[PDB]
């Protein structure tokens, strides 16, 4: 609120704000226009499925163990055991913080519906109706899509399931990283604190306190010195808004990339090199994070080459 | 002799309670790891505040004398403490050049124009400073060459005297039948408060590149 | 200002107005640069889709509409572009029983392309995107392993 | 909403139009007590006053001065104050308060004043021309006059030259008016310099003994000294008002705290250095200071082409501090819409999972649904294959340019 | 170096400049944040 920041419950200052025109109109619209986009950013990443899909109670897929990425019916709200690591590792004078539209419980179900669709229906639910197919047969299709024949999977099914299950279990050790999320929280917190601290600058006045100047001085002079405080504090507040628009574009650019990966890495199989992890892309599973999304990329990597003529 | 202080002469810069808040303050302190003179006496300078530590179970220190001339014809401060309690007093005195049955108080022989009255091993630390005519004293008595540790000192008095000080002396109880003198400099520290609101640690912001 | 004031004091009053209105121009131009970067990012996306959705066929999911991309037609709009996305959407599914391979003469047969389905009494090979059964022969399959 | 948008037709949505703002009531100025009242009690009650030629002199120190006992005493005859007004004695601050007291004849009180003359004011007690003190003088016949003559109080009436202001002379050297030196023997042109007021109860006014006291301030160089007394006003709690704690000026709601100050600290601050707790000087209890209840006000409208009903959201305002259908959400208090138990598609987003719609007519507001639910018929040997298809067409719109401007 | 541009090593100006708060800390943080990304930009294009 521009009035409580600049004047702070002072009628002499409040009337002086009328001589500057519509600066507060610009300030409110600039911050509101980028606040609305923040809810749009999260809808475009997670709300890419029409139905809320569920897995069967018989959680067992050709030998693959998905219990660390699926919701665990015995936890705060409804997170997977891995999402719990992700969420556990991470009114002053007008400076108000607005709540997000989507709660963390609402993001968790969007992510659990995407997970159920890709395990029971492969990549068919993203082009129409969800079509069931057994999982072992989904993985065989996915090998075909990278140049490997399907008999190589079916005769080694136990090995690939053992390797996948161990590879997933290593994720919790690497998490128990998230600097890309912590930097966003810290950069905005430091901007809010700096904005408050500019309320103790004189900006060429005798005192920083509006209830001081006017009280002991002379009204004709108090008006000029209060206008210097208004100008200096307005410039601070305008600097805050300009940097929020510059930072809002960086968050939107990241959210557009995250939405693109959701469709091309989770709802399908990509051939784009390095786009969906390192190696030959097979599949991806989303996980929710406090202000973002974490992708688990599963890739095929060849090993143990021999020489031939 | 001279000795090496460790982390000594840190006092509560002001009122204002506070919790877990790594607060940064600028004030007059005794720098950490400083060169403090040692005495076992002569008029010493003042220049800007004084640190004063001592060690002894008995009470050898029997007050201080402050002022600009340490003589008559002008007013000075005199602080004594008999077995009752501390007695602040500001008069024009005539001090013995060597001030010191069980009869005592041969320090002065004049007490004119008094403008202030008041009546009411072991480590006994004091911090003395004189700013805008106010003579502040911090102190603390903690039971056990000085040892090594940290302990913040709390305000003791508030004395609207007006007195100027450039030199001072000390008073000792003789035998008829050990103290330190530091000075304060403008330094900056980073003070760590616990949940009870006390200072538990500090960083001297003008020592080693790591502290910066 | 001049009409009712001397120069010594009028220079100060005009300098205040100049500073204020000069700040207005700095605010205006800074926002145009920040907003022009956003329309530029949009023009880059539109140019990329023009190449990949209109001048070819894309396999990128949801990049060229919802469904399986067949083709797209551009239309001009004021200050923008409109894409008419033509997609392939399957409909009216039936369920079948399936198996990964078939045994014959003690050898495993795998489909070249397609899936094995059963209508209840007989097994057929079908293509994966449209139900069209054919009889399982040695020209439809290949052998690998036991 | 119409006025903020500058239109008479508002489209469906939610608009931020204004702000709530709780207001403080009452103004409580709190302080401690008085501790040392710096006892005037004796200089106005000394049983044995001093004769004018050798007048007593008591100097106040750093104290608490409460002149309300003087002005409201009720038993005076003369009380004139020259430097400062008699009522503003309790809002100023001076360094040294000197207090003189003596007794003099009745019709001579007109001489304890700046710039006078006469056998008393000339050389017994001389007030300067730039006096700043305060003169009090009353009648004390029944206390100091004893029949038969009370010859204790003297008053000099011979001296070489007049006195200096605030000076004192107590000598007893025999006067010398003639030309022949005296050699300290009374008689011809050699007079004793001291006489005595012989008071008796059967005198008229103007000859009965009056008691005179004078106050005199002077502010040499001290930073601060004895000032006037503070003041009260009952202390209330749980009501954001306007408070002052011995200098700490602020606004907010006072509540019992759970912090523990050190036994020398008055108030606490939070991170970012803003006062958030104080200690009451009188009761020595720690009280938290929370901000009132301000916040934005938004208007929820179905669109003027649908209805003119509206609901209002007070952002992060508790529903007990707002001043039918009142609904509490994590985003504030929603008034004018009902809370249903069904779940619909979101229409107008409120926040924290809550949306509003114009369906069921006044205006309501339920939870948020999440879409239709559907189980996939998965098994370990079942597949679903399409037997038909459709061709779909969809639009996508992208901006490519703005208008080119030049200033 | 904020001080050297605005005042240019003058004790009267530099003491008055302190009355404006911490603008010279914001300028340094902004320039540091974009100067670190210049090596990150190069590192991610070539270190493949
Ligand atoms: C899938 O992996 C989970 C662990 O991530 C297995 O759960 C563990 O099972 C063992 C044996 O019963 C227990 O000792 C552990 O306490 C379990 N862990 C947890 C967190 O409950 C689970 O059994 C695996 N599923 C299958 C089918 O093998
Ligand atoms: C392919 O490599 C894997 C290892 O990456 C081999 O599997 C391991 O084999 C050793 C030796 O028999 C076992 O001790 C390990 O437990 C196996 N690992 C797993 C995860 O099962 C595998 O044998 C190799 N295949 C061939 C044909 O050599
Ligand atoms: C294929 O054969 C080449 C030689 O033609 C092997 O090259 C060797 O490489 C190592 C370093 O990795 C050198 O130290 C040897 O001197 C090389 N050998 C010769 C004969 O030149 C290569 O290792 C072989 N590849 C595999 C997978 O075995
Ligand atoms: C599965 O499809 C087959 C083939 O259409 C059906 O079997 C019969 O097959 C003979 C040839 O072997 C044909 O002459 C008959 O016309 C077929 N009957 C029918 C009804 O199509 C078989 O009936 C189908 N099974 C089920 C359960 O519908
Ligand atoms: C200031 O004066 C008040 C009285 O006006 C003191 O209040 C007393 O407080 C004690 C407890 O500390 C109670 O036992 C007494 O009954 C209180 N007296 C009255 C009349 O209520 C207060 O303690 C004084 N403050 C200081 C710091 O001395
Ligand atoms: C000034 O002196 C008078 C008498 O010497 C004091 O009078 C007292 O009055 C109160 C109220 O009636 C009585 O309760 C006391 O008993 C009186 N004192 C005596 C000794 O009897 C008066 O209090 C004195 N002034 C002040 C401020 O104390
Ligand atoms: C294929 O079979 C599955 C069952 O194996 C069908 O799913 C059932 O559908 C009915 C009708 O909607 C539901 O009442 C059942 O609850 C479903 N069963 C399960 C286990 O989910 C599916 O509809 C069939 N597909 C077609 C095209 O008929
Ligand atoms: C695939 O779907 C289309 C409809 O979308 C079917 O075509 C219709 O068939 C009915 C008779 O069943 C005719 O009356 C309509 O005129 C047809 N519509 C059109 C547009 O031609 C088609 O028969 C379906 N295929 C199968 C195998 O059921
Ligand atoms: C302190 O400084 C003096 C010189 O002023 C030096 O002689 C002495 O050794 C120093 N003391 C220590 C402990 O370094
Ligand atoms: C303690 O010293 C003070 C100052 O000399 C003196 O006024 C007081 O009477 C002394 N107490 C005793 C018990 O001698
Ligand atoms: C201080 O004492 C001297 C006598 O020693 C006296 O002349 C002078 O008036 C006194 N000063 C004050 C302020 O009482
Ligand atoms: C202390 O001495 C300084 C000169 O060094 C003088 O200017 C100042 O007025 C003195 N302070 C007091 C309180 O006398
Ligand atoms: C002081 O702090 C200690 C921890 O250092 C804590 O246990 C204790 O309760 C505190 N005391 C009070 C009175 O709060
Ligand atoms: C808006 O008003 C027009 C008539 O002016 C009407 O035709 C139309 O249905 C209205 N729209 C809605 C959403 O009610
Ligand atoms: C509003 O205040 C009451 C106590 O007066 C409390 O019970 C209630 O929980 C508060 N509401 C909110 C939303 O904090
Ligand atoms: C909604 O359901 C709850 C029980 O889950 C019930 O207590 C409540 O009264 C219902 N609300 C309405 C408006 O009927």
């Amino acid at each position: 609120d521009c009035t409580m920041y600049i004047c702070g419950d002072s009628t002499e200052c409040s009337n002086l704000l009328l001589q500057y025109g519509s600066f507060c109109t610009q300030l409110k619209r600039a911050l509101t226009g980028i606040a609305v986009e923040q809810d749009k950013n999260t809808q475009e990443v997670f709300a890419q499925v029409k139905q809320i899909y569920k897995t069967p109670p018989i959680k067992y897929f050709g030998g693959f163990n998905f219990s660390q990425i699926l919701p665990d019916p015995s936890k705060p709200s409804k997170r997977s055991p891995i999402e719990d690591l992700l969420f556990n590792k991470v009114k002053f004078n007008g400076l108000t913080v607005l709540p997000p539209l989507l709660t963390d419980e609402m993001i968790a179900q969007y992510t659990s519906a995407l997970l159920a669709g890709t395990i029971t229906s492969g990549w068919t639910f993203g082009a129409g109706p969800a079509l069931q197919i057994p999982f072992p047969m989904q993985m065989a299709y996915r090998f075909n899509g990278i140049g490997v024949t399907q008999n190589v999977l079916y005769e080694n099914q136990k090995l690939i399931a053992n390797q996948f299950n161990s590879a997933i279990g290593k994720i919790q050790d690497s998490l128990s990283a998230l600097g890309k999320l912590q930097d966003v929280v810290n950069h905005n917190a430091q901007a809010l604190n700096t904005l408050v601290k500019q309320l103790s600058s004189k900006f060429g006045a005798i005192s920083s306190v509006l209830n001081d100047i006017l009280s002991r001085l002379d009204p004709p002079e108090a008006e000029v010195q209060i206008d210097r405080l208004i100008t200096g504090r307005l410039q601070s507040l305008q600097t805050y808004v300009t940097q929020q628009l510059i930072r809002a574009a960086e968050i939107r650019a990241s959210a557009n990339l995250a939405a693109t990966k959701m469709s091309e890495c989770v709802l399908g199989q990509s051939k784009r090199v390095d786009f969906c992890g390192k190696g030959y892309h097979l599949m991806s599973f989303p996980q929710s994070a406090p202000h973002g999304v974490v992708f688990l990329h599963v890739t095929y990597v060849p090993a143990q080459e021999k020489n031939f003529t | 002799a001279y000795t090496n202080s460790f982390t000594r002469g840190v006092y509560y810069p002001d009122k204002v309670f506070r919790s877990s808040v790594l607060h940064s303050t600028q004030d007059l302190f005794l720098p950490f790891f400083s060169n403090v003179t040692w005495f076992h006496n002569p008029v010493l300078p003042f220049n800007d505040g004084v640190y004063f530590a001592s060690i002894e179970k008995s009470n050898i220190i029997r007050g201080w004398i402050f002022g600009t001339t340490l003589d008559s014809k002008t007013q000075s401060l005199l602080i004594v403490n008999n077995a009752t309690n501390v007695v602040i007093k500001v008069c024009e005195f005539q001090f013995c050049n060597d001030p010191f049955m069980e009869s005592e108080f041969r320090v002065y022989s004049s007490a004119n124009n008094c403008t202030f009255e008041y009546v009411s091993k072991n480590l006994r630390e004091f911090v003395f400073k004189n700013i805008d005519g106010y003579f502040k004293i911090y102190s603390k008595h903690t039971p056990i060459d000085l040892p090594q540790g940290f302990s913040a000192l709390e305000p003791l008095v508030d004395l609207p005297i007006g007195i100027n000080i450039t030199r001072f002396q000390t008073l000792l109880a003789l035998h008829r039948s050990a103290y330190y003198v530091g000075y304060l400099q403008p330094r900056t520290f980073l003070l760590k408060y616990n949940e009870n609101g006390t200072i538990t640690d500090a960083v001297d912001c003008a020592l080693d590149p790591l502290s910066e | 200002i001049l009409s009712r004031l001397d120069p010594p004091e009028a220079e100060v009053q005009i300098d205040r107005l100049i500073t204020g209105r000069l700040q207005s121009l700095q605010t205006y131009v800074t926002q145009q640069l920040i907003r022009a970067a956003e329309i530029r990012a949009s023009a880059n996306l539109a140019a990329t889709k023009m190449s990949e959705c209109v001048l070819g066929q894309s396999k990128r999911v949801d990049f060229c509409g919802k469904g399986y991309h067949l083709m797209s037609f551009p239309q001009s709009a004021p200050h923008g572009v409109v894409f008419l996305h033509v997609t392939y959407v399957p409909a009216q599914e039936k369920n079948f029983t399936t198996a990964p391979a078939i045994c014959h003469d003690g050898k495993a047969h795998f489909p070249r392309e397609g899936v094995f389905v059963s209508n209840g009494t007989h097994w057929f090979v079908t293509q994966r995107n449209f139900y069209e059964p054919q009889i399982i022969t040695t020209d439809n399959t290949f052998v690998s392993g036991n | 909403t119409k006025c903020t948008l500058k239109s008479f037709t508002v489209e469906k949505g939610i608009y931020q139009t204004s702000n709530f703002r709780v207001q403080p009531t009452e103004s409580i100025v709190r302080f401690p007590n008085i501790t040392n009242l710096c006892p005037f009690d004796e200089v106005f009650n000394a049983t044995r006053f001093a004769s004018v030629y050798a007048w007593n002199r008591k100097r106040i120190s750093n104290c608490v001065a409460d002149y309300s006992v003087l002005y409201n005493f009720a038993p005076f005859f003369t009380f004139k104050c020259y430097g400062v007004s008699p009522t503003k004695l309790n809002d100023l601050c001076f360094t040294n308060v000197y207090a003189d007291s003596f007794v003099i004849r009745g019709n001579e009180v007109r001489q304890i004043a700046p710039g006078q003359t006469g056998n008393i004011a000339d050389y017994n007690y001389k007030l300067p021309d730039d006096f700043t003190g305060c003169v009090i003088a009353w009648n004390s016949n029944k206390l100091d006059s004893k029949v038969s003559g009370n010859y204790n109080y003297l008053y000099r009436l011979f001296r070489k030259s007049n006195l200096k202001p605030f000076e004192r002379d107590i000598s007893t050297e025999i006067y010398q008016a003639g030309n022949k030196p005296c050699n300290g023997v009374a008689g011809f042109n050699c007079y004793f310099p001291l006489r005595s007021y012989g008071f008796r109860p059967t005198y008229g006014v103007g000859h009965q003994p009056y008691r005179v006291v004078v106050l005199s301030f002077e502010l040499l160089h001290a930073p601060a000294t004895v000032c006037g007394p503070k003041k009260s006003t009952n202390l209330v709690k749980n009501k954001c008002v306007n408070f002052n704690f011995n200098g700490l000026t602020g606004t907010g709601v006072l509540t019992e705290s759970n912090k523990k100050f050190l036994p020398f600290q008055q108030f606490g601050r939070d991170i970012a250095d803003t006062t958030d707790a104080v200690r009451d000087p009188q009761t020595l209890e720690i009280l938290d200071i929370t901000p009132c209840s301000f916040g934005g006000v938004s208007v929820i409208t179905p669109g003027t082409n649908t209805s003119n009903q509206v609901a209002v959201l007070y952002q992060g305002v508790n529903c007990t501090e707002v001043p039918s259908n009142v609904f509490q959400t994590r985003a504030g208090c929603l008034i004018g819409a009902e809370y249903v138990n069904n779940s619909y598609e979101c229409d107008i987003p409120i926040g924290a999972g809550i949306c509003a719609s114009y369906q069921t007519q006044s205006i309501i507001a339920y939870t948020m649904s999440l879409g239709a639910e559907n189980s996939v018929a998965y098994s370990n040997n079942s597949i679903a294959i399409p037997t038909n298809f459709t061709i779909s067409v969809t639009t996508e719109i992208l901006p490519v340019s703005m208008t080119k401007t030049s200033v």
